[PDB]
């Protein structure tokens, strides 16, 4: 359950002149449990802004994004640096593009390490990432080796295990599916509707017209 | 509760020279990462919050215990037991003429240990942690390499298991190989032994994968704070822009 | 004709501990960097070719005359006047009680210069130049951060114009915004007065930046060695794979 | 004039058990003066590969890359590294789609630089850098700081700026025009053809058909 009421951001670029780039307007956006939200604009509308908000990675001057943590509500834009820790800990997912991980980590270890932050037995998150990796047909001999290693498909669908090793109430998807070839698609494809079946609140910057088509359950203008 | 807590710190050599109202909280199983430009007081406040220079103003709490209010007989105990600090030279952090393994078994003695077997062992197993070979166990850390020593360092003050770890650019003098090794090695003994890490680093590529908050800090004042990401991609403070405007893409 | 040649220079403590079998050449206005583990022997190498340590084997010669074949007042003279030592501590290449405008200035003093005032404004230019204030001249290097040393350091041993610069690890203990200062210093003087340098550095975005070739050290032996993009994008010898997939993504 | 003889490269991973992972076989292309060769094959057949063995940042293990330097012929394959140095600072040069510069310089310094290393006057350099950004229609006020704090475009278009300042006899084209819109890339369009009017053998990768189709003088089969 997301509820983003009134977000505005606009960049001050200090190191040059301290032009104003504004790219929020007093947004709004609901998200519920089981429902996947895609935005919708022309590049440039405030859509990634927007995404890693919700995320926390970026900070709206102004508005509330409400976010539900365990049975409570907490507004991420106010909340302390611990409080969204553990927000991205246990309920807020995110799936991008890029692998930002230690570079000398199996890739097994890269997937498995988001669950065993939660605790659960080192058994069933290995188990998990296997079924995670497999599901997107990553070789098997690739699982002990760094990511770094491989080529940048092989590190993103590491990247989409990883991003599905904890089922997260609310998940972001920053163009997961890019990249990757109609098969890989599709797998990413089926993780995402099955984690809406579970109840997760997905959402989601799709460039694909079929993935969009495929996954999207409501379109949000960021054209605004 | 905060594991350590800074209210209103303050401490100068010269108005300029140091810090001034410095607050922040720290808990276990995190890490507290400090950037700032060379000369912004990050070493001085690293020392006043590893009982090491008294302030002028402000308080320090370690378990709801004000840190300069103690006895000197309990710092040090604190600093000899569970607080580890890692110097940004490795020999002002180690002894010059004791071995790497005495140095490493002087921290474990001084928490008990008293069987010179089990001290090796453990010795041994954390210079193969830091992957310093276990051969050099008896040479003399003048004998070691700016990396080794550095590693040196970090594995006696943290072959206590510490709860507490001040580390002053732990990254300088190490190849990225063994710098990888390092960050994993800190990640992991701060989700697994809920180790908390105040570390003062240059390098923002190992700010960003270990830091999980962030003090920048510039002419002796904390200009910008909050979760590392946001301030790395979302920078606020013109000095915070800068100092991510000058990163050396790779 | 190179300004620097190395042929077969060997230096060992111990059986793998140094350099064996180092050979390579130096030509005016060009960088060579060294990138290697922790312990593979860059610094005992930066020494031998810097007349710091008298080799085992091979010879280093120096606009055609041989290195440690000249009399030990000539050696001296070069390190005096046309050599320039950047070392990896920065006390250790400065002097603890003189103070920085001091230590800028013996330099100067040893090249003929007679002028308080000239020196002086020389050494406030190059403190400008590295971004140390110019009312930090008459502190002594105690009072400086390791950054400042280490600027303080640089500032040193480039202040005569020299042709042959000998670095281990600049970089260390510099905020990204400083580095890039010096970086761009380097690729200047390197580029108009026809500078030379042999940079030792963990940091590969720095020797992509700054280094013309590389040499990359593994184990006392050098590994792999040619063009530095070609070293980093294109890596042949196991080590290099390895190091430059550890490198931290930005 | 470019002489590519029988240039094969295999890339070895010891990093993941040492598997071979052939990506040229026995390649050769002819290039003249006032031509352009623009590679074409299916993803993976070696066009990135062969472009930088052409400016030596890939090592082919076998065969000859032979550049006409100077009044001379060098084979890239075996040169020393001073002669390649000298070989891209004077003859070969490269443009793609990434500014690595050092952070703290401004744009017009780094659009002068590679032609103030030749010696040419700084007037000159710098009357040449302003033509050059105009003509990319990079704003004023961009000159005079670093790129680094930029858009991704602009930096693309001071990258483009830089790689044009020199007149280089040989010319290496990474896909320049690929993010750029519709005016821009008929800039560096135009940028090309001037290159190839005053002699300049280019090689390039597009991706663009309107770019292939405006720039490309031959085409090389790059599948095999
Ligand atoms: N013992 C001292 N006496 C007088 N002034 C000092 C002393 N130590 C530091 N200063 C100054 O105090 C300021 C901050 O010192 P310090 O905390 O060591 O800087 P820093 O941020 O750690 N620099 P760096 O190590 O490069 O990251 C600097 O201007 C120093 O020059
Ligand atoms: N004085 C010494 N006596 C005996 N052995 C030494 C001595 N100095 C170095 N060794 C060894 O010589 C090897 C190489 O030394 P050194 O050249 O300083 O390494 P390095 O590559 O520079 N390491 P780093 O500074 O981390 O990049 C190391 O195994 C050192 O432990
Ligand atoms: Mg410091
Ligand atoms: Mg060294």
């Amino acid at each position: 359950m997301i509820n983003v009421q009134n977000v505005s951001k606009t960049f001050i670029l200090h190191q040059q002149n301290g032009v104003r780039l504004p790219v929020l307007n007093r947004a709004s956006l609901t998200v519920n449990a089981g429902e996947c939200v895609v935005l919708h604009g022309h590049s440039g509308s405030g859509k990634s802004t927007l995404l890693r908000s919700l995320y926390a990675n970026y900070l709206p001057d102004e508005g509330q994004i409400q976010i539900k943590h365990g049975d409570e509500w907490v507004d991420l834009v106010t909340a302390p640096a611990r409080k969204v820790v553990e927000i991205r800990k246990t309920t807020v997912g995110w799936v991008s593009q890029f692998l930002r991980v230690i570079p000398r980590i199996s890739a097994l270890e890269v997937v498995m390490q988001p669950l065993l932050d939660t605790g659960v037995p080192r058994e069933a998150c290995a188990a998990k990432a296997a079924r995670l990796l497999t599901r997107l047909n990553v070789p098997e001999r690739l699982w002990h080796l760094a990511p770094s290693t491989f080529s940048g498909g092989e590190q993103q669908r590491v990247n989409i295990a990883r991003g599905f090793i904890v089922d997260y109430p609310i998940l972001l998807l920053d163009e997961p599916t890019a990249s990757l070839d109609a098969k890989n698609s599709a797998a990413v494809v089926e993780l995402i509707r099955e984690a809406k079946t579970r109840g997760a609140a997905i959402v989601g910057i799709f460039h694909d017209e079929a993935v969009r088509n495929d996954v999207a359950d409501r379109l949000h203008p960021m054209g605004a | 509760q905060p594991l350590l807590s800074v209210n209103n710190l303050t401490h100068l050599y010269a108005p300029g020279k140091g810090f001034s109202d410095v607050s922040f909280d720290l808990w276990p199983g995190e890490v507290l990462g400090i950037v700032g430009e060379s000369g912004s007081g990050k070493t001085t406040l690293l020392k006043s919050i590893s009982a090491r220079l008294t302030p002028q103003q402000g308080e320090i709490h370690y378990e709801n215990r004000s840190l300069y209010a103690m006895s000197e007989a309990d710092r040090r105990r604190l600093l000899r037991t569970e607080w580890g600090v890692v110097h940004q030279h490795p020999l002002d952090g180690l002894r010059r003429q004791v071995s790497a393994g005495g140095n490493i078994g002087e921290r474990l003695m001084a928490t008990g240990a008293r069987h010179y077997g089990d001290i090796r062992a453990t010795a041994q197993k954390w210079l193969e942690e830091v992957e310093i070979p276990a051969n050099r166990i008896d040479d003399l850390p003048t004998t070691f390499s700016g990396g080794m020593q550095q590693r040196l360092q970090i594995a006696r003050n943290l072959v206590t298991h510490p709860k507490l770890v001040f580390m002053d650019q732990p990254t300088g003098g190490l190849d990225v190989s063994v710098q990888a090794r390092l960050l994993d090695l800190l990640r992991g003994l701060v989700v697994e032994l809920n180790l908390a890490v105040v570390i003062v680093t240059h390098d923002l590529g190992v700010a960003r994968l270990l830091a999980d908050r962030l003090l920048v800090m510039k002419q002796g004042q904390v200009v910008e704070s909050g979760l590392t990401d946001r301030v790395l991609d979302d920078p606020h403070h013109p000095y915070t822009q800068l100092l991510v405007s000058s990163v050396l893409q790779n």
